[PDB]
């Protein structure tokens, strides 16, 4: 349920829900970390202080909104209102070129290393489009459920996003495994980049 | 059998009057499991005059000495759909209502079970062949949680509980 | 002006309850119904309940009914909303809105959001932790160095390299709550690989709940 399109795009959500009389049917807008904004209520009709590049149609069940053409400030979350149910959100990203990620690794610190939890570090920066995967290897053994991973919003200039991945051991399971490797898989990469240290090095 | 409703204070045994409608309020959240659930109105003043229906007596939740209906039960909502706007019922049949003047004031149990089932089958053509449940009131200040009334310048209130505790499949 | 104050964030242990407040500005407070709208971090709006402010009266959602009590302060214009029997899943954030309509379902009024998390943690101060840049850490012409934030509560932290003095290129990532019910972020920053020999970075972390101020040099290889 996302959406990348870039300035002056044309964009249409459509909403499906109950048919209504009175034609029932109210859109918001939501920033991060913002209250959301009543855009437009009974199907058609505008707010007040809203652009008229906003605008909505309603026959039966089908309701949709329409952008008719897209501006910076109109990048956020779309949601659609029947009485008292809110429909699931719909997020207008903005597009631009393929930027393949930077990979970078960090070891645990030695500061760390006397707690009893080691800590490996992933870092993937400045890269479009967000949708990236991370693998984990310790001994050349495929890891899964030990990485917690965090994004970034899209970032204000360049428009692209930045991923860190962290690998949590015990220092018991850390120092019983030699070479530690993160690889990469992006469409902006050809191939999967790998970034591996080893223990102590 | 009949149903005594705790009044404060005890209201004269001339102060009793007919029941001509009710006003309710269906409770938010679509369950889809054809089951709709009603409480008494959790709304203002202004849901009782929008009814029309209610006569000269200042009164909530019940209404009486209104106006009847003809032949059958008629239920009416400015939205259906919408459960912030009170659902205006209006009776055929009067249902009479006798306070004793000892602080409690009594209904026939049959003839209000009788009537129950009737606005529940009424309710049923606005929403579909499901389940009608009514619950108590959902709070509120006291002229409006229990079924409030003047009468000659004295106000009275009424817990109406009983009044809304049934399941009609 | 139409305004809709609510109060700050709130840190409750499990099972406890919690009340918050949404005060209302410029308006006839009894006349409009007052809504209660919930939303988990990166789910959707839900709708709780409304509270008439003039009858008192309240019409709550079925998955809340007995979980939630929404009353009013006619004296102050504050509506409140009590949730008890309070669960590790009912970490969200709280808005009240008011509709353009007396009493309709079309919210055009919105409070500034309450942040309410529910765990067993206690308060603790971060364990900061440097990010050695590395030949592992030059990708290219550049490099990347950060600072590892770790086990500290409740929200927020503040962090902060060489003072405010450097701000291109930083990346402060959001927290991600940990397995042991603490907090955890990485916050960190692109330089170019020539700066590693030349400049010295520092990271500045900032705990306010637990007053506890940590700064850490981050030094390469
Ligand atoms: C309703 O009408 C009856 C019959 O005239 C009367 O005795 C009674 O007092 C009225 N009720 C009220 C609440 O005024
Ligand atoms: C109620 O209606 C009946 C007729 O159904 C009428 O005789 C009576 O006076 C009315 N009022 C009371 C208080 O019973």
């Amino acid at each position: 349920s996302t959406l990348s399109a870039s300035v002056g795009d044309r964009v249409t959500i459509t909403c499906r829900a109950s048919q209504s009389i009175s034609n029932w049917l109210a859109w918001y807008q939501q920033k991060p970390g913002k209250a959301p904004k009543l855009l437009i209520y009974k199907a058609s009709s505008l707010e007040s202080g809203v652009p008229s590049r906003f605008s909505g149609s309603g026959s039966g069940t089908e309701f949709t909104l329409t952008i008719s053409s897209l501006q910076p400030d109109d990048f956020a979350t779309y949601y659609c209102q029947q009485y008292e149910t809110f429909g699931q959100g719909t997020k207008v990203e903005i597009k631009r070129t393929v930027a393949a990620p930077s990979v970078f690794i960090f070891p645990p610190s030695d500061e760390q290393l006397k707690s009893g939890t080691a800590s490996v570090v992933c870092l993937l920066n400045n890269f479009y489009p967000r949708e990236a995967k991370v693998q984990w290897k310790v001994d050349n053994a495929l890891q899964s459920g030990n990485s917690q991973e965090s994004v970034t919003e899209q970032d204000s200039k360049d428009s692209t996003y930045s991923l860190s991945s962290t690998l949590t051991l015990s220092k018991a399971d850390y120092e019983k495994h030699k070479v530690y490797a993160c690889e990469v898989t992006h469409q902006g990469l050809s191939s999967p980049v790998t970034k591996s240290f080893n223990r102590g090095e | 059998d009949t149903i005594t409703l705790p009044c404060r204070p005890a209201p004269p045994p001339h102060c009793s009057s007919n029941i001509t409608g009710l006003i309710l309020t269906r409770q938010g959240g679509y369950s889809n499991a054809n089951t709709v659930i009603f409480r008494p109105s959790g709304g203002d003043w202004r849901d009782i005059a929008r009814c029309q229906i209610a006569g000269t007596v200042v009164s909530t939740q019940l209404f009486l000495n209104g106006s009847l209906a003809e032949e059958e039960v008629v239920i009416r909502s400015e939205d259906w759909r919408d459960n912030a706007k009170s659902i205006c019922v209006q009776l055929a049949t009067s249902v009479e209502i006798a306070c004793t003047g000892a602080g409690h004031c009594a209904i026939s149990r049959a003839k209000w079970a009788n009537t129950l089932k009737q606005i529940a089958s009424k309710l049923r053509e606005q929403y579909g062949a499901k389940t009608i449940i009514f619950k108590p009131s959902s709070g509120g200040d006291p002229e409006f949680v229990n079924h409030s009334f003047n009468c000659g310048g004295e106000f009275f209130y009424c817990a109406s509980t009983q009044l809304f505790a049934s399941t009609w499949f | 002006q139409v305004q809709l104050v609510q109060s700050g964030a709130e840190v409750r242990k499990p099972g406890a309850s919690v009340k918050v407040s949404c005060k209302a500005s410029g308006y006839t407070f009894t006349d409009y119904y007052i809504h209660w709208v919930r939303q988990a971090p990166g789910q959707g709006l839900e709708w709780m309940g409304w509270i008439n402010p003039n009858s008192g009266g309240t019409n709550y959602a079925q998955k809340f009914q007995g979980w939630v009590t929404m009353t009013r302060d006619t004296s102050i214009s504050t509506a409140h909303m009590e949730l008890r029997r309070l669960r590790s899943d009912d970490r969200a954030v709280y808005y009240c809105a008011r509709g353009v309509v007396h009493s309709g379902f079309e919210f055009g009024y919105w409070g500034q959001g309450t942040l309410v998390t529910v765990s067993s943690a206690s308060t603790k101060g971060p364990s900061v932790f440097p990010l050695a840049p590395s030949s592992k850490s030059t990708s290219g012409g550049t490099a990347a160095l950060g600072c590892l934030v770790k086990d500290y509560f409740p929200e927020p932290v503040t962090v902060s390299w060489n003072s405010g003095a450097l701000t291109s290129g930083v990346h402060t990532f959001p927290a991600v709550l940990q397995s042991s019910g603490l907090y955890s972020l990485s916050s960190v920053v692109t330089v170019p690989s020539s700066s590693l020999g030349t400049q010295t970075y520092i990271c500045n972390v900032n705990h306010k709940p637990s007053n506890t101020k940590v700064d850490k040099k981050v030094e390469p290889k």
